[PDB]
């Protein structure tokens, strides 16, 4: 049901940048970690076939 | 001569048997107390 | 019948059919070693200890024979580069021999106690049944055990009646074989100390001795006789591969992180070297020292010696390799042929420029180059579109000091940055790639094969002691529990202590 | 050589489950 | 004293709705405060 | 034979609602302060000062965020005990130095050494064979190579996995980036035995509950068995003649078709143990030779295995700066590998 | 079964198979040498660990030149 | 492509060796008086 | 006719006394603004 | 094309058809015990 | 070509793939979710560059 | 000479010859693609 | 049953909760206190939402030293002003 | 430090006050015992 409701880009839950200090700054948590590396996945996959800036599907 | 880590060696190795040793004085003499009863 | 998981029990009660067996393993054994040392003669390359050294060749038990001081071959060469040696018998060739024939032997007498398994000093004298006294054998064991310890100590290790041991610098420049004294202080329970590993063998050959004659003088305490089932031989099974796992697990760790016994001249650097740029803060050290004393550049570059360089690369850091990129280091870089020399870089405002070196996790790695304070100033871009800091912009150069490249400055863009991309690895080497067919791509010396094999093996071995350890203590009830079990025994309340009858 | 080898050792696989299914030793109420 | 008084059924209404309350606390401090991302 | 020795002895092994034994006395403290030390730390400890990461619910985590981080790189090896010479018996910088992952890894694997020996004690004063202990051995080999002799092979306790959620989750994305993790074989008989498992479970459990025999009026069928019983409760022969006629082969033999549910499992886990071990050392399978000196050679040779390394370049570049801190990575931008557009 | 010379010379080393000391005989000392050990693999490890520092002993290659 | 040469007598050998040891087995247990 | 403390009681409580001090801890976490 | 197009339409359809009519032939008296299902 | 810019992914054994990297590659994103049956292709040639196969399966 | 009373006869009836060339098999294509790189 | 008093007795008795209507609040408010009052900040060395960075600082305070690692802390914690 | 004080204060008021409630039976339960 994970797969299948993902399917329709109902997602894993988003932790990004979930924690800010007094000033405002970024704490960064584990969640921010995995961030970086499903940012590193998003822009190496199909690398010739986006021209546009949001990957919608 | 005594390095500040030996020290802190021979507090860890104090530490673990006062802990061992309170440990089984406790159980023993609740075992002592406690006896099962046979026959 | 017997399942073919079991087909060995028929040894158990049956000493001299397993004293065969045991006599057959030791045969397949010795002669591996021999085999082993054989093929590794008829493939090594005594050329070259500094680049083409034993630990780049693939070689396994070389470094063992080396150790404790077999240095020469029958040929005339020796690993340290000496030339017109005799080594006597004991060459490399001579322990494989020795090898081989003690293997013939072995098998002979494997096949004797097979044929005659029934004699009378296999018999219990009161019952007529075949038993093994096993307490008293191990006093025995351990006594022989002690003596021969205490005698590896006092006479090979000290060169007293033998060669000593594999001993260097701390930079593993100078390594021989030299007699070493027993370090009786504090310093002697340093891993880095071979004064250490001889007082180890001393007194805990004397050791081994006085517990041995305990052993054979006095008797199990019946509750341990009882505890430890000390007349079935799987109980000494059980034991015997734990004592095992932990010696392997101990091994495996020595092997990875450095001590006395596993030089680096033998089995290669450790990757803790490349992580602390051991090597590369010596080799800076001697190269300011000099400058210090009135060399130039180019002389105290070329002071350098090429196998310190050749640490300083991390083509040699055994954590590098593949679990299937099979064979020896020169099968991957190539074989080692010079010290190309040190490369500065430049940017064209003249400031000295530092690439980032890759750590041992990263297959592949960025090129980046900062200034002193580690600021980036160059680099090779991925997009070219918004690029800042390409050589091409920056006007990098590169100059070489030492090595086959000294006194050469090249500003070429390509040329710039291929030796950019090499620097990332460390100090720049030439190989020779066409000999073997070589890849390109990093392998692991044997200190990480060894690792390896040895973590592996230990971690099963644990498995068998479980296993073993179960079947020992649980031998009455393995073809399974009492029929008759009943159920008050497992219910809860019936006995006041569990599984104990007389608790009603 | 290396396409003829998993070729063979998936045709061999094949080739024992036919046998595994109609070749079985047949169970047998005792 | 002795068992039986508050009959079980209450006790476990009362606990499961202690739990409700606590759980539903910290689902509305993912919204508020820290961890909220504001 | 009466003595004190015997007299503790019976003590331990009374017939209590929770069983003690001479294994307690290894495994209660132990297990104790291991799920106490994680507790602790996931509430109220920092990971600052060694991740540069907020870690605990009271700096704003939440159940899946929370962690007791591993100890900075520099820390190295160390056992990092209190009263070592890092903290120097300071126990707030004990915590801000990551001292609770040292003693959550070590006080665990003293209480799983502590529940093996529970399970063979309790198996011995029970009369029954040790095949539970045996089957644990699993846990103890994923245990053992993954919290401890995989960092012991790395740099520091850093590269160890942190205990909680989105730690967890974050090792296995680092194992794939950096080691090709699901490309390694020991990795994959683990999957294997996993998943192999899984359906064993399953498929057993779904069997014996669609062969029941009638053995009451109820249309709810629980309650027609009785744990004395001597009869088995479901048709093994009728189970047979469905799989045998539905996927061709089918058990015959029940005591092999438990054991076998036990040795799929078991021997999975301790293949992945095996892998493990050698990622420890870098050993990885991270590549295949001839596919690489092909796609070299040849820019239009394409497959799903050179597919994943662009992603596994991916996550090292992207995820490196901030996971790895005590390297000080600055990658500026043009150096980031990035396909069209993304 | 088959005597022979070196077997009737070894014969009293593999005579007295289950013979025991009553009760727990010298159980006592033999876990005074066990704890004894123990504490020597302690010091060991924790000197290779660098947890335990002693004067003269750096833990390093550069131990001794 | 340049796969390693001792793959193909690696991969026979670790069929065939195991492989002939349980046939062995099998048919000296087939044999057996019944 | 029953003991009251009890091997039982005593990790029963070792449990429980630390999960309420946790949670009311972590209740008042809540109220926590930057 | 269109030859093999008819002709996997007329396979899919004899073997729909068998499905359906096979169904339809009495199905719930093709069981072990009670099969007056009527 | 998986990704429908032509960009040919190989997954047969004889086009360079063992078992591991070996795969039977999804139809191509210009086809999306049309049906893409035998007969619908001009010929087989096309038929297998666009992952025919994959639907069938 | 006197016969050894120790031995024992040994089998490995159909089933387990089945699932051991099952394993190794699989194995073996498992295996395979790692051994030629 | 191995003894002791069921459980379901002593949940359903007056006297437990005469008990625990006590014990429970009172270790609830006493857990919320440690929070509230500031203390487990300073017990754990966890740090306040004003106290991950000072006022212009942008930079981790990553421990670098394995053996003056406290005295590198107690830096960290000085230049919080 | 006045917040120990302040944070341990419930606890050992709780503590005081179910010994109260259990003292006669403890005592019992102790005297039983032995
Ligand atoms: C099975 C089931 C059983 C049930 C499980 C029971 C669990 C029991 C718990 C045991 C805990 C063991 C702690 C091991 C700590 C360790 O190792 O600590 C590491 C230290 C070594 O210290 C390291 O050493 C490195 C290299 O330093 C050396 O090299 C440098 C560079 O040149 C410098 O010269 C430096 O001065 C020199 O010392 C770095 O300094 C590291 O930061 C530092 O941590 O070794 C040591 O204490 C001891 C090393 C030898 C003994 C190892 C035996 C145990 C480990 C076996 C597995 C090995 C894993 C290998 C990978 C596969
Ligand atoms: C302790 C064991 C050990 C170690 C550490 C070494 C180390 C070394 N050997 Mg030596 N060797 C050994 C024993 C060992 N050897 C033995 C027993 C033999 C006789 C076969 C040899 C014969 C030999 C030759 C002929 C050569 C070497 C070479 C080498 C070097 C390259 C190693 C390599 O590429 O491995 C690669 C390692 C692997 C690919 C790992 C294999 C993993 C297996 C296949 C996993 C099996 C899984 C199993 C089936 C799963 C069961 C599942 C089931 C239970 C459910 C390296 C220094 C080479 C060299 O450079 O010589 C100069 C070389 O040519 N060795
Ligand atoms: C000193 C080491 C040692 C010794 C002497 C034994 C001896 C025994 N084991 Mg134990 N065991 C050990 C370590 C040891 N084991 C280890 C490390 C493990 C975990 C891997 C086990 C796990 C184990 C299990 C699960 C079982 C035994 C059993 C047995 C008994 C029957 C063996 C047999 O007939 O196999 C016959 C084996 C074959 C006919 C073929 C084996 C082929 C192997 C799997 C692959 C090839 C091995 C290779 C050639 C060896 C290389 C050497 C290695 C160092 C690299 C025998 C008493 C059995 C038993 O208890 O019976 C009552 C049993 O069920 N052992
Ligand atoms: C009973 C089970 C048990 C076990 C196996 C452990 C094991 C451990 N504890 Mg834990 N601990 C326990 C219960 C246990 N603990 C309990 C009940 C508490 C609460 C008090 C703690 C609180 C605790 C803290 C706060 C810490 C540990 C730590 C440790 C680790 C280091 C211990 C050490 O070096 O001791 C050394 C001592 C011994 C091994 C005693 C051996 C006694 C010998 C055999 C007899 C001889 C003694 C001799 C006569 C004494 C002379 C002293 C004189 C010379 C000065 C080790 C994993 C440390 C850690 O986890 O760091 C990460 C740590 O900081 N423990
Ligand atoms: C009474 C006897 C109890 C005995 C317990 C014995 C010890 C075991 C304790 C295990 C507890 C583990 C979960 C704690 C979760 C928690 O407190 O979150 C505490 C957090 C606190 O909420 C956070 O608080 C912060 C305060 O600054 C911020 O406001 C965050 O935004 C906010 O999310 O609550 C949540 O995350 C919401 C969901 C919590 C529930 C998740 C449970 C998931 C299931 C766990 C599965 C594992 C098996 C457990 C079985 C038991
Ligand atoms: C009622 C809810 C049912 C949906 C949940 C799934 C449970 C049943 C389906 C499993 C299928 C297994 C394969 C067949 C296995 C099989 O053959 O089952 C057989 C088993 C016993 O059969 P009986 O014939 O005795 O009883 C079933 C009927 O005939 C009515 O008497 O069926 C049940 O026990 C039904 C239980 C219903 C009540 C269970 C509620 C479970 C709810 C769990 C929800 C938790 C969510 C947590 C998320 C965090
Ligand atoms: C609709 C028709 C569908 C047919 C599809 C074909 C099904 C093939 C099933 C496997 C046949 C081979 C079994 C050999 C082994 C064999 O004959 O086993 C026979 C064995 C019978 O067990 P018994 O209880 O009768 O054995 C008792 C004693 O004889 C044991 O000593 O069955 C099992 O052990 C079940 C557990 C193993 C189940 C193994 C599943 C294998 C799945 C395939 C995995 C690899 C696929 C790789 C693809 C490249
Ligand atoms: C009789 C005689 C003789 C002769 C002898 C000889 C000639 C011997 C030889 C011997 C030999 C020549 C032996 C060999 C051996 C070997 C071995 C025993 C090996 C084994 C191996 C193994 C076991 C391995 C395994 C593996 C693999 C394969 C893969 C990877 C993994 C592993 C490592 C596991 C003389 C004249 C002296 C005199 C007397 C009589
Ligand atoms: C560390 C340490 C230590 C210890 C400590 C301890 C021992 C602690 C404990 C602690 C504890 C012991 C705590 C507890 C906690 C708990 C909690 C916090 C809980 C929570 C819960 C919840 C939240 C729930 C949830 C859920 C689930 C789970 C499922 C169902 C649903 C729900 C949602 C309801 C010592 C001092 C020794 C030393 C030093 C260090
Ligand atoms: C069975 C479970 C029952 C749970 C019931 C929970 C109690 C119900 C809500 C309690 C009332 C809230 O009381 C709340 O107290 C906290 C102090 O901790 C105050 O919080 C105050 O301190 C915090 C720091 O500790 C500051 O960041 C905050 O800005 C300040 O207002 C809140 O301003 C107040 O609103
Ligand atoms: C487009 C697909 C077709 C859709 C058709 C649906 C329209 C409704 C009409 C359905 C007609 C069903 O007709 C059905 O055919 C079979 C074959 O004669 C009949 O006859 C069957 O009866 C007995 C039942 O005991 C079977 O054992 C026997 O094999 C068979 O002859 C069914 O008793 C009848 O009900
Ligand atoms: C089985 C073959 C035996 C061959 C024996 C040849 C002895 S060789 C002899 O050995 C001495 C000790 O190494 C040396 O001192 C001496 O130089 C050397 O010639
Ligand atoms: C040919 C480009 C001009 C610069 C020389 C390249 C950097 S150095 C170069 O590196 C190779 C490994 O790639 C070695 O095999 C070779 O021996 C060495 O010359
Ligand atoms: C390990 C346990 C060692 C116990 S020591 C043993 O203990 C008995 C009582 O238990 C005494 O009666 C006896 O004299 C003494 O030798
Ligand atoms: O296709 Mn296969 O992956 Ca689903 O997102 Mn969009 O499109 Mn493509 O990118 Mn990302
Ligand atoms: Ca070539
Ligand atoms: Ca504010
Ligand atoms: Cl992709
Ligand atoms: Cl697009
Ligand atoms: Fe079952
Ligand atoms: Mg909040």
């Amino acid at each position: 049901l994970g797969i299948s409701t993902m399917a329709f880009n109902l997602n894993g839950f988003n932790f990004n940048h979930s924690v800010i200090d007094a000033k405002g700054n970024v704490i960064n948590t584990w969640a921010d970690i995995i961030n970086r590396a499903n940012l590193g996945m998003e822009v190496m996959h199909e690398r010739n076939a986006h021209n546009f800036p949001l990957d919608l599907a | 001569t005594i390095t500040p880590s030996l020290k802190g060696f021979f507090i860890g190795l104090l530490s673990g048997a006062v802990v061992l040793g309170l440990t089984f004085a406790v159980l023993i003499a609740i075992s002592q107390i406690d006896k099962v009863q046979r026959s | 019948g017997l399942p073919w998981y079991r087909v060995h029990t028929v040894l158990i009660n049956d000493p001299g059919r397993l004293i065969a067996a045991h006599l057959m393993h030791t045969a397949l054994v010795a002669g591996w070693a021999g085999s082993m040392a054989l093929y590794e003669l008829a493939t090594f390359d005594p050329s070259d200890p500094v680049l083409n050294p034993m630990w780049r060749q693939g070689m396994f038990v070389l470094p063992f024979m080396a150790r404790l001081g077999v240095t020469g071959s029958w040929s005339g060469w020796s690993i340290t580069g000496e030339t017109g040696i005799d080594p006597g018998f004991w060459s490399f060739e001579g322990v494989a021999l020795a090898h081989i024939v003690l293997s013939g032997l072995l098998f002979l007498a494997a096949c004797w106690h097979w044929v005659y398994w029934d004699l009378e000093l296999f018999r219990d004298p009161r019952t007529g049944e075949p038993a093994l006294d096993l307490p008293k054998m191990f006093g025995i064991h351990l006594f022989l055990a002690g003596l021969l310890c205490f005698g590896f100590g006092a006479f090979h290790l000290t060169g007293l009646f033998g060669p000593g041991m594999w001993v260097s610098d701390p930079y593993g420049l100078t390594g021989s074989v030299q007699p070493v004294a027993p370090e009786w202080g504090p310093d002697g329970f340093n891993p880095y100390n071979p004064g250490g590993v001889v007082a180890h063998h001393i007194a805990a050959g004397i050791v081994g001795i006085i517990a041995g004659l305990f052993h054979i003088l006095v008797r199990p305490p019946q509750r341990l006789y009882k505890a430890l089932r000390m007349g079935n031989i799987e109980t000494v099974l059980s034991s015997s591969i734990a004592a095992v796992f932990f010696a392997a697990f101990v091994v495996a760790g020595t092997m990875w992180y450095g001590s006395a016994t596993t030089p680096i001249e033998l089995f290669g650097p450790t990757r803790y070297q490349w992580d602390s740029s051991y090597f590369q803060q010596e080799i800076n050290r001697r190269v300011q020292a000099s400058l210090a004393s009135g060399a130039t550049l180019e002389e105290a570059w070329s002071a350098i010696p090429e196998k310190l360089a050749f640490y300083d690369y991390i083509g040699n850091n055994p954590a590098k390799g593949g679990l299937f990129r099979t064979g020896p280091m020169n099968k991957g870089d190539g074989i080692a042929q010079a010290w190309k020399g040190h490369a500065v870089f430049r940017n064209k405002e003249g400031e000295e420029l530092f690439v980032r070196r890759m750590p041992a996790f990263f297959e592949s790695f960025p090129v980046i180059l900062t200034d002193k304070n580690g600021v980036v100033k160059a680099d090779i871009p991925f997009r070219r579109a918004e690029s800042k800091y390409s050589f091409e912009q920056q006007g990098v150069t590169v100059s070489f000091y030492g090595g086959e490249l000294n006194g050469q400055t090249f500003t070429d863009p390509p040329t710039v940055k291929s030796y950019a991309r090499k620097a990332i690895f460390g100090e720049i080497f030439e190989f020779d790639t066409e000999t073997l067919n070589s890849d390109g791509i990093f392998r692991t010396s044997p200190r990480g094969w060894f690792t390896f094999a040895h973590a592996v093996f230990a971690l099963l071995f644990f498995f068998g002691h479980i296993w073993h350890g179960a079947r020992t203590l649980f031998r009455d009830v393995f073809s399974g529990i009492d029929p008759e079990l009943s159920p008050e025994q497992v219910e809860w309340g019936f006995y006041q202590k569990v599984g104990d009858v007389t608790t009603r | 050589m290396e396409t003829i080898t998993y070729v063979f050792i998936f045709a061999c696989i094949i080739a024992l489950f036919f046998f595994a299914i109609f070749f079985r030793e047949p169970p047998r109420i005792t | 004293s002795e068992g039986g008084r508050i009959p079980l059924w209450i006790v476990a209404t009362v606990a499961g709705m202690g739990v409700i309350v606590i759980v539903g606390l910290f689902f509305y401090g993912a919204y508020a405060g820290l961890g909220s991302s504001l | 034979e009466r003595g004190w020795f015997d007299i503790l002895d019976d003590w331990l092994k009374r017939d209590r609602f929770v069983f003690v034994g001479w294994s307690g006395i290894l495994l209660f403290p132990c297990a104790y302060l291991a799920l106490g030390g994680w507790l602790t730390g996931t509430t109220f400890v920092t990971s600052w000062y060694t991740h540069g990461l907020a870690s605990s619910y009271l700096e704003g985590c939440n159940f899946l965020t929370v962690a007791v981080s591993t100890p900075a790189n520099s820390m190295g090896h160390s056992l990092l005990l209190l009263w070592g010479p890092e903290a120097q018996g300071d126990f707030t910088r004990w915590c801000q130095l990551g001292g609770l992952w040292t003693f959550i890894a070590l006080h665990g694997a003293f209480g799983l050494i502590g529940f093996m020996l529970r399970q063979f004690e309790i198996a011995r004063l029970v009369g029954v064979r040790p095949y539970n202990a045996i089957a644990f051995s699993a846990p103890i080999a994923v245990f053992v190579s993954v919290f401890l002799i995989y960092p012991l092979g790395q740099s520091s306790w850093f590269f160890a996995p942190s205990f909680g959620v989105a730690a967890i989750f974050r090792f296995l994305l680092f194992f794939q980036g950096f080691h090709n993790w699901t490309l390694n074989p020991f990795h994959m008989m683990g999957v294997a035995g996993v998943l192999g498992g899984a359906l064993l479970c399953a498929i057993h459990g779904a069997t014996v509950e669609n062969t029941l025999f009638q053995d009451g009026e109820g249309a709810s069928t629980f309650r027609a068995f009785n744990p004395t019983q001597a009869e088995e409760t479901y048709s093994m022969v009728t189970a047979n003649r469905f799989w045998s006629q539905i996927f061709g082969i089918a058990f015959s033999n029940k005591r092999w078709l438990h054991f076998f549910m036990l040795f799929v499992p078991v021997t999975g886990l301790w293949m992945s143990a095996i892998g493990v071990v050698g990622l420890a050392l870098n050993l990885r399978s991270y590549d295949f030779i001839s596919q690489e000196i092909r796609a070299a050679e040849d820019p239009e040779f394409e497959t799903f295995y050179t597919k994943n390394l662009l992603l596994n370049e991916g996550i090292r570049a992207w995820m490196a700066p901030q996971d790895q801190p005590h390297e000080n990575f600055v990658f500026p931008e043009e150096v980031l590998p990035r396909g069209n557009a993304l | 079964a088959r005597r022979t010379w070196l077997g009737d010379i070894l014969r009293p080393l593999n005579s007295e198979y289950g013979k025991v000391a009553p009760g727990w005989g010298t159980t006592p000392l033999m876990a005074v040498f066990m704890g004894l050990f123990l504490v020597f693999l302690l010091i060991i490890l924790e000197i290779y660990n660098s947890t335990l520092i002693l004067d003269g002993v750096n833990v390093s290659w550069k131990a001794l030149g | 492509m340049e796969v390693n040469q001792l793959g193909l007598i690696a991969t026979a050998l670790f069929v065939l060796v195991p492989s002939v040891f349980l046939i062995i087995l099998y048919v000296q247990t087939e044999s057996q008086q019944k | 006719s029953y003991p009251i403390f009890t091997v039982r009681w005593v990790a029963v409580h070792t449990l429980a006394v630390p999960t309420i001090f946790f949670l009311g801890a972590i209740a008042a976490m809540q109220f926590i603004q930057r | 094309m269109e030859t093999l197009k008819i002709t996997v339409y007329i396979v899919v359809t004899f073997f729909v058809l068998l499905f359906v009519f096979g169904f339809l032939s009495g199905d719930p008296a093709r069981n072990p015990k009670r099969k007056d299902l009527e | 070509d998986i990704d429908g810019i032509r960009e040919p992914v190989s997954g047969s054994l004889l086009y360079g793939n063992n078992i591991i990297t070996g795969a039977v590659v999804p139809s191509s994103n210009a086809i999306g979710l049309h049906f893409y049956p035998i007969w619908e292709a001009a010929s087989l040639d096309e038929w297998l560059y666009n992952g025919g196969p994959y639907q069938l399966i | 000479m006197e016969p050894n009373p120790n031995r024992q006869p040994v089998e490995l009836n159909r089933t387990s010859l089945y699932l051991g060339l099952l394993l190794i098999l699989v194995l073996a294509l498992l295996f395979s693609s790692y051994f030629f790189n | 049953t191995t003894g002791e008093r069921p459980f379901s007795d002593i949940i359903t008795s007056v006297r437990y909760w005469v008990i625990h209507s006590i014990t429970i609040p009172a270790l609830f408010i006493a857990g919320w206190l440690f929070v509230s009052t500031g203390l487990a900040y300073d017990v754990f060395g966890t740090p306040r939402p004003d106290s991950y960075y000072a006022q212009e600082q942008r930079s981790i305070p990553l421990v670098t030293d394995r053996f003056e690692a406290k005295q590198q802390v107690e830096t960290f914690l000085e230049q919080l002003k | 430090d006045w917040r120990v004080l302040v944070v341990l204060l419930p606890v050992l008021l709780a503590a005081g006050w179910a010994v109260r409630n259990i003292l006669p039976y403890a005592v019992k339960q102790v005297q039983k015992l032995l």
